[PDB]
């Protein structure tokens, strides 16, 4: 889920960095192809009546949707003056999508240009 | 608790070359 | 030449290499029979008669065998959780032997008579062909079989000289092989008596031996011979191709339903036990009688057997496995080591609580737990946001009154929902799924592969009869008319 | 099965030796 | 003992027991 | 069974989709299309209709024994509201949550109130009247109404509950729900 949401930035013009908010990828609403869920679900192997153990803790007990944070930072070049439009360039850092919490998230880059207009 | 891959192997060890000696047999006596 | 499936009519008016396939399909059958019972004993586990017994293991013919008798074998155990006393030469083992040794004998006659074909004896005297005097053939089978069925009700199942069959309990918690005393009133047509059979075999071999000497003595109109065919053979085996799936519906029906001579200690339980609630009822019964006279909670639920809660378990519902969920009941849902103990549920202000046992049909069932009126009250919800029935908020609690939890109350966490859930599928139980890698879903029992075998094969004979039938109404014209 | 296999191959065995001491083809050419 | 708790009893869990399906007129 | 003949040329004897329910000291009308159910969600509840189509359209009404002497008493219409938000349904996920779109951090349903009245029929004692929009993060039918008329005659609390899911209200559902809330009338 690529993010800026609830992004602060402190630093220079020429470099400027800071934290988002990243949310999970699904909402708790979301089912598996098992149906099972979070918020709404079937949190139990449905296909079999003998298999509920810990050992499934990990896919039906966790559910888990808890936010994780990413890091980005930015830069301002080519400033307009007469209307306040800027134009850099960001490279930010946010982890990758866990599923529903079954395995641990890979880092995604993301560089690009970003734009904006200053009133 | 069986062991079924011995006995997939003696099996087929047994029925293979039998059946191939067999239909070599029933040919060679058909047509003297 | 023959088509491929024409290749078995050359012994049509061959009577002796008739009678030489007939020794080899019965050398086959009887090989078949001392290969299994030797590959049952040979997979079968006699540690756990009362937890783990032949029906939870896939045995097939071991429950035959130990019907007409046989209960201990040469390995020194019987399956009562008796230590064997001397088993003499009728043991499981010693029974596969004899079967062998009887298709091997029966394999080397029908070696002899496809060789020696040309017997006068097949011959007919008076014109010098080649024909059977079918219905005199027939007295001689049907005085034979008299014989037998009159021998095997009147010594074998009565216990003047054989051992008897198996009698159990009602509810099934002790059984074993006795003599029967004949019920010849109509008792003796009550299913579900034991008496009834030995009474029916001797009346039937009584009647089969007076049918077969009036065959053996009286030959048949001209009219009714030429009506169905006597002269031929393909119309005797239409009629017994018809007797034999007529007879095979009959096994399935007794099967599925269960009777006296389908024991719940040797086929496993039935469907129609778990629907109309006849363990759980009966184990209720004991209960309320044992808490209305003296003994509390807790204490008269530890009077409960072992063996009827586990009766009273889904998980041995015949109708509840799979068309290709092969193999044991064990493989199926783990072995069972012990009954954890009736799960009892308590509001947060105190009433009792029911969960909704699972029907027949469902591969998946709600877990709901409600009130001894009638109302829901709680529920483990699939959407978990709405109204006054969830768990965590209706806050029930499992007590437990039974082996291994006897006191262990729980009621915050999803131990309870978990415990509702495996409460729905009847007693809990505690079981072993590392020893044969279990499935996790559920088998179907011995009593549902015989069924379904058996209603199969009956429609697949319904259709070879019919088939049979036309060919033997209908040889003029499946040979040809000749222009007219 | 453990021992019926070995039972198997030895009364195979025998029924083989048994049909080529009985049933063998008619000696010729002396 | 107490048929009518019994048959009570096994109201919730099972609505085809036998014990239910007699003698059904007079509840 | 006695014999009477067929309707013919009979014309119909009910055509307004409402039958008259009297019960211990209140009278409304349940929606003809309608049947009973014995669904107890909480405890106070006397009476239960519920659609056969789908029952998330259902109505109910509590009798709860109280104590305050008359609806006023439970002082401003929100303040009774802010007591009565247990008969919604308490989240059962408590698992943390910035995902579900249009909602409060960790939430997965949200309640938003649409009507204020102090409605009164034929004696003087006033009626609560409140239209809630329910909004699960599923979405299921579109939200849900809740349409919620109370009062107290003589020291029980009486309380009509009619829901109607947003899927079946905008459908036209609408007419046969406020023409409940409007019949609910405590004799
Ligand atoms: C009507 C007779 C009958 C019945 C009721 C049973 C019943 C049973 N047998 Mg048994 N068996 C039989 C005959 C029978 N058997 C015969 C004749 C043999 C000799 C070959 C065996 C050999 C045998 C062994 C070795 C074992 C069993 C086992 C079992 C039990 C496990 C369930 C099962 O069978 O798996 C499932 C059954 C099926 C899936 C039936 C197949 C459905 C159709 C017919 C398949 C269609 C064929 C298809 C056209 C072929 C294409 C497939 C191809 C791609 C591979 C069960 C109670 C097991 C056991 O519990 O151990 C004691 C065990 O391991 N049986
Ligand atoms: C068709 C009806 C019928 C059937 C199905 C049975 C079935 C049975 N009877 Mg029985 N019985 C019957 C009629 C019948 N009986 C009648 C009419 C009588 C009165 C005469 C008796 C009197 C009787 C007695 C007194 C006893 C039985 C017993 C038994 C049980 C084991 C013996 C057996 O038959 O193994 C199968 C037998 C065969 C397959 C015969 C094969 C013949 C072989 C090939 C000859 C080879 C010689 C030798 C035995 C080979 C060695 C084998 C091995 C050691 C190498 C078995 C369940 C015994 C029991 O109580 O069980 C413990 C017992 O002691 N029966
Ligand atoms: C000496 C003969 C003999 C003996 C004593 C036994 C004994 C036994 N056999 Mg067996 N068998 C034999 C010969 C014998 N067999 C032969 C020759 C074959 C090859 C066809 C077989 C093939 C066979 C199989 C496949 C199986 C057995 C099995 C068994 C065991 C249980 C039998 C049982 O309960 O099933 C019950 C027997 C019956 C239900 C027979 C009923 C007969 C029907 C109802 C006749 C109805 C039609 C009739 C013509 C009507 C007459 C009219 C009337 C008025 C008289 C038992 C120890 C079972 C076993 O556990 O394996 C070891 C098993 O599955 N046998
Ligand atoms: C399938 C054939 C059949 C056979 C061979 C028998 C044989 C027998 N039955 Mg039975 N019966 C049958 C079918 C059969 N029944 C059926 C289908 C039913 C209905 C479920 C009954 C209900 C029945 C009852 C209630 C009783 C018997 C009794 C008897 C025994 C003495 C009756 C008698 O003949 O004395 C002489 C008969 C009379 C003096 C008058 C006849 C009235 C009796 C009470 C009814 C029984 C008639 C019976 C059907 C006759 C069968 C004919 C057979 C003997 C050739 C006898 C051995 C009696 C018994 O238990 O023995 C102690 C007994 O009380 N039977
Ligand atoms: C007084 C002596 C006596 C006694 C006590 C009995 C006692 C008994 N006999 Mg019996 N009988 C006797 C004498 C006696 N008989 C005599 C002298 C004869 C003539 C030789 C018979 C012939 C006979 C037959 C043919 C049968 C019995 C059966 C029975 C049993 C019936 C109960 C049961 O098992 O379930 C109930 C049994 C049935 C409901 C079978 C009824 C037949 C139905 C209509 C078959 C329907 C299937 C058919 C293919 C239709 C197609 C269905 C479609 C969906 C495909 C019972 C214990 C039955 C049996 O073997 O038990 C398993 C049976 O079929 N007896
Ligand atoms: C005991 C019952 C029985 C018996 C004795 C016979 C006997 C015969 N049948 Mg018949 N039939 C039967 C039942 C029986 N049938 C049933 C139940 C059906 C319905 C499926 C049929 C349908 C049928 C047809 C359509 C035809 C025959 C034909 C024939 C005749 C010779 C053809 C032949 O078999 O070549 C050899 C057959 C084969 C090589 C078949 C290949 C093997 C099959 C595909 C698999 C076998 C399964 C397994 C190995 C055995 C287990 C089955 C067992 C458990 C039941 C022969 C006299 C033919 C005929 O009318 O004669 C001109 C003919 O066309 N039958
Ligand atoms: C699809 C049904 C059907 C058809 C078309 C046939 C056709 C045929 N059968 Mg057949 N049969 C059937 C079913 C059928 N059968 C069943 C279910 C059985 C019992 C297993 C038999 C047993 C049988 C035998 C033993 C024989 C035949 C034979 C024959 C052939 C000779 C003509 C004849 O007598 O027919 C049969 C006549 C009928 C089927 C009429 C049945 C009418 C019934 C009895 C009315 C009873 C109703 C009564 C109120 C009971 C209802 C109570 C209810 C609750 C159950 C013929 C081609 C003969 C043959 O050798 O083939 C050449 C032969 O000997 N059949
Ligand atoms: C060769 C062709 C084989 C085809 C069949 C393969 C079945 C799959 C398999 O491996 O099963 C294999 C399974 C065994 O399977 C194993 O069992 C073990 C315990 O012994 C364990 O539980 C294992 O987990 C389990 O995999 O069963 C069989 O051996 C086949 C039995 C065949 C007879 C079944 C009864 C059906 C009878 C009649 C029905 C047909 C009627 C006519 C038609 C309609
Ligand atoms: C373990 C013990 C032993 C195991 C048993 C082994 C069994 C061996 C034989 C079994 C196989 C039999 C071979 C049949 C060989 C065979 O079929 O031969 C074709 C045969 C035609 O026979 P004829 O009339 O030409 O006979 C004259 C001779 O030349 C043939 O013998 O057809 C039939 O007999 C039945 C008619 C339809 C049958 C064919 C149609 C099948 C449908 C296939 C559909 C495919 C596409 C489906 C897509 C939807
Ligand atoms: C010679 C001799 C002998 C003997 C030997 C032997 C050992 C034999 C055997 C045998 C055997 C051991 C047999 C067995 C068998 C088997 C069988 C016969 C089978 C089968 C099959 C079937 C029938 C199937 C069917 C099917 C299929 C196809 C698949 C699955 C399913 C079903 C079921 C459908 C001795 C030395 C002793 C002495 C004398 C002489
Ligand atoms: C020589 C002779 C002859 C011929 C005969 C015959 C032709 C026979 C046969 C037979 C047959 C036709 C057989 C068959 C069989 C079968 C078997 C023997 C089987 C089996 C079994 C098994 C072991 C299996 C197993 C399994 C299963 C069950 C499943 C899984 C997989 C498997 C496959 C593993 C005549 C009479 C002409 C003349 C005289 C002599």
């Amino acid at each position: 889920l690529f993010t800026i949401k609830e992004f602060d930035g402190k630093g220079t013009l020429d470099s400027f960095s800071g934290d988002f908010l990243v949310p999970s990828y699904r909402g708790s609403t979301f089912l598996d192809p098992k149906g099972r869920g979070g918020a709404t679900g079937y949190d139990n192997a449905i296909a079999l009546p003998a298999k509920a153990d810990a050992d499934e803790i990990q896919r039906l007990n966790n559910k888990s949707y808890t936010p994780g944070k990413g890091s980005a930072v930015f830069s301002v070049a080519k400033v307009d003056t007469e209307t306040g439009e800027i134009a850099g360039v960001f490279e930010s850092i946010q982890p990758s999508d866990t599923e529903m919490g079954a395995h641990p998230a890979k880092d995604i880059k993301i560089t690009g240009l970003w734009y904006g207009q200053l009133t | 608790e069986v062991n079924i891959l011995g006995l997939t192997a003696t099996a087929l060890f047994i029925i293979i070359p039998t059946s191939f000696l067999l239909i070599l047999y029933v040919k060679t006596a058909a047509s003297e | 030449g023959l088509p491929w499936y024409r290749v078995h009519t050359v012994v049509i008016n061959d009577p002796g290499r008739l009678i030489s396939v007939h020794l080899m399909h019965t050398a086959l059958v009887a090989g078949w029979a001392g290969a299994m019972t030797l590959f049952e004993i040979a997979v079968f586990d006699p540690s756990d008669p009362v937890l783990n017994p032949m029906w939870r293991q896939g045995m097939f013919v071991l429950p035959f065998l130990t019907r007409l008798g046989v209960t201990q074998s040469w390995g020194g155990w019987t399956i009562s959780g008796e230590t064997s006393s001397n088993p003499g030469i009728w043991s499981y083992e010693g029974a596969a032997a004899s079967h062998i040794v009887l298709s091997g004998l029966l394999f080397l006659a029908s070696v002899w008579h496809w060789v020696y074909w040309d017997l006068e004896l097949f011959r007919d005297p008076r014109t010098g062909k080649t024909a059977l005097d079918l219905p005199k053939i027939f007295g001689i089978h049907l005085f034979l079989a008299g014989l037998l069925c009159f021998g095997f009700g009147a010594f074998h199942v009565t216990g003047v000289f054989g051992p008897g069959i198996w009698v159990s309990d009602p509810y099934g918690l002790t059984g074993s092989v006795q003599p029967v005393a004949p019920s010849w009133g109509a008792e003796g047509f009550d299913p579900y008596n034991p008496g009834g059979v030995p009474a029916h075999h001797i009346a039937a071999g009584i009647l089969g031996v007076l049918a077969g000497l009036f065959h053996l003595c009286v030959r048949p109109s001209i009219r009714l011979y030429f009506g169905l065919s006597m002269g031929s053979i393909e119309s005797v085996l239409s009629s017994s191709i018809a007797a034999v799936f007529w007879a095979a519906f009959v096994v399935a029906g007794t099967m599925w339903y269960g009777s006296a001579a389908t024991p719940i200690e040797l086929f496993g339980p039935t469907r129609y036990q778990w629907d109309q609630g006849f363990f759980q009822q009966e184990i209720q019964k004991r209960v309320a009688q044992s808490t209305s006279e003296g003994l509390s909670v807790s204490e008269a639920w530890a009077k409960i057997p072992e063996k009827l809660a586990f009766y009273d378990y889904i998980g041995n519902n015949p109708a509840k496995g799979g068309l290709f969920r092969t193999g044991a009941m064990n493989s199926g849902d783990g072995i069972a080591v012990g009954w954890l103990g009736h799960a009892s549920f308590k509001d947060q202000e105190g009433r009792e609580l029911f969960v909704r046992r699972m029907p027949t049909f469902f591969e998946t069932f709600p877990v709901v737990l409600i009130d001894k009126d009638g109302v829901v009250r709680a529920d483990v919800p699939f959407r978990k946001a709405e109204s006054k029935y969830s768990i965590e908020q209706v806050g029930v609690s499992v007590t437990f009154y039974g082996g291994e939890l006897n006191g262990l109350t729980f009621t915050d966490p999803s131990t309870v929902k978990k415990y509702a859930r495996k409460a729905q599928l009847g007693e809990i139980f505690e079981f072993d799924r590392s020893t044969l890698q279990s499935d996790g879903v559920f088998r179907s029992s011995p009593r549902g592969w015989f069924t379904f075998g058996h209603l199969s094969f009956a429609l697949l004979f319904f259709f070879g009869h019919i088939w049979h039938g036309s060919r033997t109404i209908f040889r003029d014209v499946f040979a040809g008319i000749d222009e007219d | 099965m453990e021992a019926l296999v070995y039972t198997f191959l030895l009364i195979g065995t025998l029924g083989i030796i048994f049909f080529s001491i009985f049933f063998r083809e008619p000696p010729r050419i002396a | 003992q107490r048929v009518r708790t019994v048959l009570d009893m096994d109201d919730p869990a099972k609505e085809e027991t036998v014990k239910e399906l007699r003698k059904d007129i007079n509840n | 069974a006695y014999g009477e003949g067929a309707n013919v040329f009979g014309r119909v004897t009910n055509k307004s989709g409402f039958v008259p329910y009297a019960g211990d000291s209140f009278a409304l009308l349940l929606p003809s299309k309608w049947n009973p159910s014995d669904e107890k969600e909480v405890d106070s509840i006397v009476l239960r209709y519920a659609d056969n189509f789908d029952a998330v359209n259902n109505v109910y009404v509590i009798a709860q024994d109280t104590d305050k002497s008359s609806i006023q008493d439970y002082g401003s219409p929100e303040e009774f509201i802010s007591q009565f938000g247990y008969l919604l349904g308490r989240q059962a996920w408590a698992g943390q949550t910035v995902s579900e779109g249009g909602f409060d951090a960790n939430k997965v349903s949200s309640a938003a109130l649409l009507g204020v009245a102090t409605e009164k029929d034929k004696k003087g004692k006033t009626y609560y009247k409140f239209e809630i929009l329910s909004r699960t993060a599923d979405g299921n039918e579109g939200g849900r109404h809740q349409l919620v008329k109370a009062t107290v005659s003589n020291g029980k609390l009486y309380l009509l509950k009619v829901q109607a899911g947003d899927k079946r209200w905008f459908k036209g559902t609408d007419k046969e729900c406020l023409g409940v809330l409007d019949s609910f009338t405590v004799v």
